[PDB]
């Protein structure tokens, strides 16, 4: 059952939890960037090339919590038009589909996304027995394409002084 | 928490000083080699000298432990800190509930009406009571002697601030 | 254990509650000295503190 | 109350303590960093600088909870010293009653 | 400061002003007791006297 | 350390108002026992009198 006080407890923990999950994964890149770097030191390019494909994919996905914070962040403005109205809203239909899509996406590092979606399910399941294709594309599980990866490697040995050769 | 928090400062404080020690050890496997060297003892010299090397990464492998569980010692004590945190506000929060259960605000407001007014009625109390102790000792306190010396201590310090026979023959008259 | 026991919810609920009743009791602090302003108005005439 | 008014104000001492504990080992960890780089050893240089760092942060990390923890324990200090004194003036009520 | 100033200023002059009234009521008080004794001795007197 | 000072400071004028209110308030009642004592002992002397 939909309990409105629930959701919007639920949604400032996803806020928070968000913010410091972006932290924490940027420093994690900051750490990882300089060991793809020394692996291009070492001259192993390979296993350089699947680091980066590690660190694109840790990229996108903080990109997509930025774009879900942004996305919960306007559930928590506009929470009045929700607890008041029965029928869902159309500047609030991209977000909540895109929650309820998102949420079992991370299910592992928000655990809070799995409670936001059962009550926005709870809430809207007349129209749930819309979702943001950037945010599909970020969340989708595909590999990078080499060029991405290339050019990701290229602007490390800039950063980091280190000779590589691309393709 | 706290007897976990206590094992891994102990258990940092031990690998500092296992890095202390394999520290001194390696100048003491230095030393030897160099007596080993000046007596000519080559053999004894690879071993103390691979000895010197063994404590030296040695060391540096206690140190980096050290600093990990240093680390994680850190963050196990800002836990057990914020946790008394927590307890002590849910304490003060329920110790607030009972406090402004048992005294609400509409009693708060009743209180001090009933105390403003209390002490308007002793006020007045207050008053008559003055008035009869005047009235008991006016022979002790003429109003004329009070008022020439007022006027005359004033007149000492530069300041500048009969009826009874005129109003007797007015009430002779009428 | 400390985590079950005390949820993020709760301590939402909890703060929450916190921070209501210190509101409630900055107004039972002010409506206080209000009386006891009222009270000894007679002692702090406001022109003599002008 | 005066229980938990106590155990907020031991708190923010302990996380002041720490501060002033951690600042000092940031001290001692930049003199091993001296100390380290003069013997010619980098990987404990580099152990010794990230000990320094993380005692800054950390330091950091404890002045600022000392801060929060101490701003709610004088809002519950205040909260006990007026409770004392409404139960004074309800006493005071019942005695002129 | 300014208000504690003048509650100070005024609480004294009505602390010295009821001290000034019991003073009085203290006088009149002990000159009852004094010649309360003085009418005892007096009855005494004219007891033994007779 | 900036905003601990600006606490400080506020706090500090806050306990300082407190503590005038209840200087005030305490004031009064220290003279109402004393007036209280003051009727006590004239009920005294009216019955010793009597």
């Amino acid at each position: 059952g939909f309990k409105a006080e629930r959701l919007r407890v639920n949604l400032r923990l996803v806020i928070n939890r968000l913010k410091l999950l972006e932290k924490k994964k940027t420093e994690l890149a900051q750490k990882a960037r300089k060991e793809i770097a020394d692996y291009l030191a070492a001259g192993k390019d390979e296993r350089a090339r699947i680091r980066v494909e590690h660190i694109i994919r840790e990229d996108y996905l903080v990109e997509a919590m930025e774009i879900l914070e942004l996305y919960c962040d306007l559930l928590l403005a506009r929470f009045g038009l929700i607890q008041s109205m029965k029928e869902l809203d159309s500047g609030l239909a991209e977000s909540v589909s895109t929650l309820i899509w998102a949420a079992p996406r991370l299910q592992s590092e928000v655990a809070e996304l799995k409670i936001v979606a059962d009550q926005l399910c709870a809430k809207y399941s007349k129209e749930y027995g819309t979702v943001n294709d950037r945010l599909m594309h970020k969340l989708s599980v595909e590999a990078p394409p080499k060029i991405l990866v290339e050019r990701y490697l290229i602007e490390i040995a800039k950063n980091y002084n280190v000779p590589y050769e691309p393709d | 928490m706290e007897k976990h928090l206590f094992n891994l400062k102990f258990a940092a404080k031990e690998l500092s000083r296992s890095a202390k020690k394999c520290d001194k050890e390696e100048k003491a496997e230095k030393a030897k080699i160099e007596k080993a060297i000046q007596k000519g003892n080559m053999e004894v010299a690879r071993i103390h000298a691979e000895n010197a090397i063994r404590q030296k990464n040695q060391a540096v492998n206690f140190l980096r432990m050290s600093a990990r569980v240093d680390a994680v010692a850190a963050r196990v004590q800002t836990a057990v800190t914020m946790g008394k945190v927590t307890k002590s506000m849910a304490g003060v929060v329920k110790s607030m509930d009972a406090t402004l259960k048992t005294m609400n605000l509409e009693k708060i407001s009743a209180l001090m009406d009933k105390f403003e007014h209390q002490f308007e009625t002793l006020d007045v109390q207050t008053q008559q009571m003055e008035d009869t102790m005047s009235s008991t000792t006016t022979l002790t306190t003429p109003q004329n002697q009070v008022d020439m010396l007022l006027q005359e201590m004033a007149d000492e310090a530069g300041l500048d601030l009969e009826l009874s026979q005129r109003l007797a023959r007015l009430r002779d008259q009428v």
